């Protein structure tokens, strides 16, 4: 029941200094190395770098100049500050659990526990939530057009998280005003159109936008 | 250098075996590793730890589905009995002083799953976008395998190009693929027409959906 949660903007300015925190719940940090890594769009999986609290901290080296990894116990939390990004910095930034290290001194490779992950775009553009419409509809198809946001990612839910059948929530679509759009749609008996209500859940976190739009014949 | 190769796919039928190969530097061949697996869209999560002397020991959770061996400097990961869901990424990982690295990340391509029919639905723009004077068609292209189709659009019958926006086939839950295509367009172009269509071409064969202002 351990488990680690990312956190920090979803959005950075080059040059400007990327601050992000791994939460861990449901156990301790202490012991244990902890890593970060990312990916960028598409990518493989980067190691950044690891902290134990009372043993040592280390980067990959072509990354050291300007990682710096840190712990507060208090909070059973890591940290990971990343200067000067550059859009080379835009990346799913996840935590990682990995070797514990007993009183002994002895250990036991391991890498074992992943976080969720937190998308961090670099970009001098600035947020914009999105502008949310209604896809109105023995089997039906209805949706929410997710439209003109930045940057990722939206999560759509249906029926405050209620509804989990046919839910597809599609990948973005990046226009050429370096906006983002997207649509999340549901396939629905025929039958429950006059009946069951249909609420998409729209939630931005860069822009703190939060929409509930009804899809309705 | 601490390196682990690995090549960047594999492939094999539904229900047969695969084994994926993640290949240590010479230095470094006594080394144990991690699989890590990583679904469409989702974050990795642990597999197995692979160790020198060809033991291994799976995640808890993880199917028994998947195992791991060692031969010399080759690390193994073999998946038998392949389902839809096995199609990820794989990366290997392991631990230096000071360092960790991992593989390139090897796809795999589960072949000879069920073929299926998409099915289309059209939707014309919304009163609250044409409200806000603009336009979006979405044609909403659903449960279809193998995962490849194209998209074509038409205003009364003959074809548009401009403003066509067409997402790359993804993964639904039900292991079918889902794609998405929007043509913009502005609202006194849409109410000008008589219809705007909607055609998907699939393994050779069209499904057309249309719609009227």
């Amino acid at each position: 029941q351990v488990q680690l949660q990312e956190s920090g903007p979803g959005l950075v300015k080059p040059s400007e200094t990327l601050s992000l925190t791994c939460t861990v719940s449901g156990g301790s940090i202490s012991g244990y190395y902890w890593s970060w890594i990312r990916q960028p769009p598409g990518k493989g999986l980067e190691w950044i770098g690891y902290i134990h609290y009372s043993r040592s901290t280390n980067s990959n080296p072509a990354l050291k100049s300007r990682v710096t990894i840190s712990s507060d116990t208090s909070k059973n939390q890591l940290s990971l500050r990343l200067s000067s990004v550059t859009a080379a910095d835009t990346a799913v930034y996840y935590c990682a659990r990995d070797t514990y290290y007993y009183d002994s001194g002895d250990y036991e490779d391991a890498f074992d526990i992943w976080g969720q992950g937190t998308m961090v775009t670099v970009s001098s553009a600035s947020t914009k939530g999105p502008s949310v419409f209604p896809l109105a509809p023995g089997t039906a198809a209805l949706g929410c057009l997710v439209k003109d946001y930045f940057p990722e990612p939206v999560t759509v839910s249906w029926n405050s998280g209620a509804l989990t059948s046919g839910v597809h929530t599609f990948p973005a679509v990046l226009q050429s005003s370096g906006l983002y759009s997207l649509s999340s749609v549901v396939t629905v008996p025929s039958s429950s159109l006059g009946t069951q209500t249909y609420i998409c859940n729209v939630n931005h976190k860069p822009s703190n936008t939060k929409v509930d739009k009804k899809a309705e014949p | 250098q601490l390196v682990l190769t690995q090549s960047p796919s594999a492939s094999a039928s539904l229900g047969a075996s695969v084994k994926l190969t993640c290949t240590l530097s010479s230095g470094h061949s006594n080394y144990a590793i991690a699989w890590h697996q990583q679904q469409p869209g989702k974050g990795p999560r642990y597999l197995m730890k692979v160790n020198r002397d060809g033991s291994h020991i799976r995640g808890d959770g993880i199917p028994d589905r998947f195992s791991g061996s060692t031969s010399g400097a080759e690390r193994y990961l073999t998946i038998s009995s392949l389902q839809s869901e096995d199609e990820a990424d794989y990366y290997c990982q392991t631990w230096g002083a000071g360092i960790r690295v991992f593989g390139g990340g090897t796809k795999l391509t589960v072949l000879g799953q069920p073929k299926a029919a998409p099915s289309v639905t059209l939707f014309p723009p919304s009163s609250e976008e044409l409200q806000a004077n603009k336009a979006t068609l979405v044609c909403l292209i659903s449960d279809f395998y193998p995962g490849a189709v194209t998209v074509a659009w038409k205003a009364d019958g003959s074809p548009v190009k401009a403003g066509v926006e067409t997402t790359t086939p993804s993964k639904q839950s039900n292991n079918k693929y889902a794609a998405s295509s929007y043509l913009s367009l502005t609202p006194e172009q849409w109410k000008s027409h008589r219809s705007y269509s909607c055609q998907v071409t699939h393994e050779g064969s069209t499904v057309e959906k249309t719609v009227a202002p």
